[PDB]
């Protein structure tokens, strides 16, 4: 799908993850997924909450599974999550931001999921 | 067979207190975290979870039946 | 090898009965089977005596309602092949067989 | 698989299977002119022979109906599986059908007429 | 939630119950019944039973 | 809940597989025997299934302390959609009856 840029190669994530099963959304399910080897990434976003969480989660990062990423605009991540699944990512009946996601093995391992991260990992 | 008659107290479920979020990892330095109270220990639970820090009183709320310590 | 075969029969209705049974000793005696005749067991009694009247009232009224189950069995002694094979065909009603392998 | 109930018990159940169905079906073919039903066990196979004066909408298309009734029955009774198999017939002369002349005159009433 | 929901029940009144709703009140078990007296009598032409005396 | 999200994936999955649903009417029953296999301690099937009927889907017929679902074409739609399956399967059923 994507051509390895940022901002497409975060939404491939989210569509066979979402299959996967991995997505550990809120601060407090990204930080049991991570504190666990389940967890293979990590995506941060632009501050709507405390200066705590910014700290913590490169914390997290160093010690167990180094892996992170930080894309600004909550809003973005925001929209690509439905309220169940597929069916709407417009929808002003709820959307709201994600503010972190983790994510299990990064959802599928297949075509364009492994050559994102892959090509993030080597140079980072 | 006839309509209720008024009691003086009824309330029915509690409102579950609106505390504040995640503070239970703390950070003065990276990349270490400084981990508070032990995390859980049974083999069905994860261990991701931590365990009350809930003094004269050590609970698991996970567990909802046994693993209590009070000391 | 022979074997002594019974054809057990068990209905509810005496027409349906009693033909089957005819049959299958018209069958058996024309290829020499040596085939042993009806053995005609005592018919039996469901009694239901029970209020003709839903949530009593007026005069006392019951019903006698009855079933007559039938048996009557037809014991052969023959190979459990050809048996099997003709028993299971030829039953035009809704009428019961069991084939037992060996009772004598 | 087994023993085998009592010979008294044995038709008691038969009459339940018999009955259960006969009302089941009235509740979901009214409208396509039931008439009955006429079971038999047969070798390795249950026939349940759905009479119902017009076969056409009882099959649908595709055979979808008919492929519904199957796998309920197959589900409820608890049936070994693949043993159930429906048939269908249509009756010639429907006016000695009094349970289906009785129930065409309530979809008439029904509708709104005198 | 709750603790409990129920209590023994194991025989008695309760514990069987009869084909017309989950009806009682017309203690019923014969020959393999569970089966209500008021609708037994409309089973009376339906198979089981033709009267005859 | 109301119920589970785990309980809801092998009602809406057993109901496609089959495309029809029956079940009894009890409020005691301890696991749901007659499949779904141990792991519905409770209403969980007829509860799903009613407010899945309110939004049409299903038709619902009930006879001597039995229900019995049966799945439709707009349903089916929705199903396919809801939990990722392919443009064209149906595995309840595919075939002309003789």
């Amino acid at each position: 799908g994507g051509v390895m840029d940022v901002n497409t190669a975060l939404q491939e994530v989210l569509k066979t993850a979402l299959i996967h099963d991995g997505l550990a959304r809120g601060i407090r399910e990204a930080a049991k997924a991570l504190d666990k080897r389940q967890a293979h990434l990590c995506v941060l976003a632009s501050n709507c909450d405390e200066p705590m969480y910014v700290k913590l989660v490169e914390a997290l990062c160093a010690e167990h599974q180094i892996n992170l990423i930080k894309v600004d605009d909550n809003k973005k991540l925001g929209e690509w999550v439905g309220l169940c699944k597929i069916d709407r990512e417009g929808k002003p009946r709820k959307v709201v931001g994600c503010s972190c996601v983790v994510v299990k093995d990064y959802g599928k391992e297949s075509q364009a999921k492994d050559v994102i991260e892959e090509y993030f990992k080597c140079k980072k | 067979k006839k309509s209720y008659t008024t009691p003086k107290k009824n309330k029915h479920k509690r409102k579950k207190v609106k505390l504040a979020v995640l503070k239970y990892y703390k950070v003065d330095e990276n990349g270490k975290i400084s981990r508070l109270r032990r995390e859980c220990p049974s083999d069905e639970c994860g261990a991701g979870v931590f365990m009350a820090s809930h003094f004269d009183r050590h609970y698991c709320g996970k567990c909802c039946l046994t693993y209590c310590f009070n000391k | 090898a022979i074997h002594r075969i019974r054809i057990t029969l068990t209905s509810r209705n005496v027409k349906s009965l009693e033909k089957v049974c005819a049959d299958l000793i018209r069958g058996a005696k024309e290829k020499n089977l040596k085939v042993k005749g009806p053995v005609r067991m005592p018919t039996k009694t469901l009694r239901i005596t029970t209020r003709k009247t839903p949530c009593g009232e007026g005069s006392k009224t019951w019903d006698r309602f009855q079933m007559r189950i039938h048996k009557r069995l037809i014991d052969l002694h023959s190979p459990s092949e050809i048996v099997k094979q003709i028993t299971s065909i030829s039953i035009e009603p809704g009428v019961e067989v069991e084939v037992t392998i060996a009772d004598a | 698989m087994a023993v085998q109930i009592s010979k008294k018990r044995k038709f008691v159940a038969d009459g339940i299977f018999k009955a259960e169905l006969n009302e089941f079906l009235t509740r979901e073919l009214a409208e396509d002119g039931y008439s009955g039903v006429e079971v038999r066990v047969t070798p390795t196979r249950t026939e349940i022979i759905i009479l119902a004066t017009r076969t056409q909408n009882v099959l649908g298309e595709k055979g979808r109906r008919i492929r519904e009734l199957t796998a309920v029955v197959q589900k409820r009774f608890g049936f070994p599986e693949g043993s159930v198999e429906l048939y269908a017939e249509k009756v010639a002369t429907r006016g000695l059908c009094a349970i289906a002349q009785a129930e065409s005159l309530r979809y008439k009433l029904l509708g709104g007429l005198a | 939630q709750q603790l409990y929901w129920s209590h023994p029940r194991k025989f008695g009144q309760g514990s069987r119950s009869c084909r017309v709703c989950s009806n009682r009140h017309g203690l019923i078990r014969k020959y393999g019944l569970n089966m209500c007296r008021q609708c037994f009598r409309q089973y009376a032409k339906d198979i089981g039973f033709i009267k005859l005396d | 809940m109301l119920m589970p999200k785990k309980n809801r994936i092998a009602i809406y999955e057993l109901l496609f597989k089959e495309g029809v649903m029956v079940a009894k009417k009890d409020v005691h029953m301890p696991k749901h025997p007659e499949l779904a296999d141990k792991n519905v301690p409770n209403l969980h099937v007829m509860k799903a299934m009613q407010s899945l009927k309110s939004r049409g889907y299903v038709k619902e017929q009930f006879a001597w302390r039995h229900f019995y679902w049966y799945l439709t074409n707009e349903g089916i739609q929705y199903l396919r959609d809801y939990l990722h399956l392919p443009p064209e399967i149906v595995p309840a059923t595919l075939r002309r009856s003789r």
